[PDB]
């Protein structure tokens, strides 16, 4: 469960992305694709080149996703249940991947702030995503 | 992989036993049963909708001999399956899109089946060799993915 | 989370498994323990021959806590507590040992019941096995 | 492993930057701040209850430099990591007795400070040049494990 220093640290970090959450979203994406080759398996239809526009615009979506959990701390299966239903039911991406993801946007964090991605900051963030990758996985089976 | 001769022996004896059609079927239905994200890739075989379907479906049970079939060839090379594999890493990377877990869900499916087939007969030491094969057969095919 | 119907085929099945319990315990732990060496890590006071008495208990509280488990399906959080808390804060088994012990578990069960692992069955014992994990892992951050 | 000269030149280069004191560690303090169970193995250095207590312990931080500098040595061997780390993967399973998990975790904690420290030089293709860097690393040390 997130604590309530949990979710104040992560409320003060997501903050401080802020209108970034885009380019971020996206940077995590390439980071993830290039790190582990596996999850490219899923996007045969994107072009994965760097700068790709399908790249950019998905990052966006995603890093969206994560800004309403964010605001919905308190609340993250009902925000989440539609992409719950989507990754469930159609997408159907192997568990595993998200924590390839999550391991990859920690990264993309700690690259672009250097003042608040303290290890206190570090913990907290590691498992909001794990709790995001647990709602996202939740009606797999 | 590095079986010792005692391993290799082990696994030879029990495959011997094994009805390669049977349990392919039933190895892949289980997969698309217990992990049904694995259905991602057969919307074409058809009805899926329940256990007793998936089991059922003749597309399921012939895409099970096939998969068995391949891997059957392969306990010919267990000294060699990064070379015997490589065309069909090629072929699950490139075209398929096969994500490389699905290899390893498959692979421990696999032992659940023939512990429920042989009972006793799959002692401890027996799964510690076919453990070996799976990831070793999981390794070679997740090889040529780039 | 368990369906309904993943309750009723749990329990049918352990129902099945009843005084066994204890022995099944034990071979699922030296399964694992000849599958996956490096879990071996843990037990670096134990005696692991096969056969061995202590290995024999093990099994037996493990099958023990399990059978707490199924009793208490509904409500698992309360009726691990004091095991989640143990794991968590003593023993400190990195999670990723809970899918092999799982897994060994699974195939310990298919060997026994020829009639039962029916391929539902075994999808309700794996999510069940799946939860258990979940629960004794709960707390460790 | 397997590095491109890319690769090779990307890993080789921000190493010289690296001050391994410093940056082992960070990256040890991480470790037991964001898995707390790696603590079990570290009972003898102290008082790990906070994340600022772990941060300025001085045998977390004696312990990062040596791991560091252990994995420094392995760069120099980027050929042959299994017989370069023979003698401390015997080490660790044998003695230590260190589920090789942690050395998976470690990894990817290292990918992160270096990411934090480094910021936009740290791009993508040097991300992944280190990430099959520490995947050789914790695989040359869980190779003695029996
Ligand atoms: C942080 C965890 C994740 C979040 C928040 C997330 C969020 C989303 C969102 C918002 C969408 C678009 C839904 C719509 O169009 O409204 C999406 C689609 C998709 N996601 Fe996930 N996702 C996550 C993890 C993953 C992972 C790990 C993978 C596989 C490597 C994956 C593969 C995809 C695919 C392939 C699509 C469809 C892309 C397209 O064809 O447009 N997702 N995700
Ligand atoms: C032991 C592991 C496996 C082996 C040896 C294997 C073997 C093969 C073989 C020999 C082929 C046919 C190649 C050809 O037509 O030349 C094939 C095709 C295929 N495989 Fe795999 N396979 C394995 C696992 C999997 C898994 C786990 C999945 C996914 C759930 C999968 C999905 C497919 C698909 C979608 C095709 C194409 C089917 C068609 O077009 O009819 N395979 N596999
Ligand atoms: C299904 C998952 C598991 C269950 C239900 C479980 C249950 C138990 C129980 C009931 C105890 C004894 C508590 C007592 O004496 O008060 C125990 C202790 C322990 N467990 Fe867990 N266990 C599980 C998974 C694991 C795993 C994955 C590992 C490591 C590979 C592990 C390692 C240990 C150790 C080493 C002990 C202490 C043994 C001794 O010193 O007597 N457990 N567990
Ligand atoms: C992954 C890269 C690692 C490298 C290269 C490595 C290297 C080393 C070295 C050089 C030593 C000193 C041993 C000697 O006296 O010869 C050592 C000791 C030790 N390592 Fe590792 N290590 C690694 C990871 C870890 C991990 C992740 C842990 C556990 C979380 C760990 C736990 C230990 C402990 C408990 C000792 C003994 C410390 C003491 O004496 O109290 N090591 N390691």
């Amino acid at each position: 469960v997130l604590s309530p220093a949990d979710k104040t640290n992560v409320k003060a970090a997501w903050g401080k992305v802020g209108a970034h959450a885009g380019e971020y979203g996206a940077e995590a994406l390439e980071r993830m694709f290039l790190s582990f080759p596996t999850t490219k398996t899923y996007f045969p239809h994107f072009d994965l080149s760097h700068g790709s526009a399908q790249v950019k615009g998905h990052g966006k979506k995603v890093a969206d996703a994560l800004t309403n959990a964010v605001a919905h701390v308190d609340d993250m299966p009902n925000a989440l249940s539609a992409l719950s239903d989507l990754h469930a039911h159609k997408l159907r991406v192997d568990p595993v991947n998200f924590k390839l993801l999550s391991h990859c946007l920690l990264v993309t964090l700690a690259a672009h702030l250097p003042a608040e991605f303290t290890p206190a900051v570090h913990a907290s963030l590691d498992k909001f995503l794990a709790s995001v990758s647990t709602v996202l996985t939740s009606k797999y089976r | 992989v590095h079986l010792t001769p005692e391993e290799k022996s082990a696994v030879t004896a029990l495959w011997g036993k094994v009805n390669v059609d049977e349990v392919g079927g039933e190895a892949l239905g289980r997969l698309l049963v217990v992990y049904p994200w694995t259905q991602r890739f057969f919307e074409s075989f058809g009805d899926l909708s329940t256990p007793d379907a998936v089991m059922g479906n003749p597309k399921v049970k012939a895409h099970g001999k096939k998969v068995l079939g391949a891997f059957s060839d392969g306990l010919a090379h267990l000294d060699n399956l990064k070379g015997t594999f490589a065309t069909l890493s090629e072929l699950h990377a490139d075209k398929l899109h096969v994500d490389p877990e699905n290899f390893r869900l498959l692979g421990n499916v696999l032992v659940g089946v023939l512990a429920h087939h042989f009972g006793k007969e799959f002692t401890p030491p027996v799964q510690a060799a076919y453990q070996k094969v799976v990831a070793g057969v999981a390794n070679a095919l997740a090889h040529k993915y780039h």
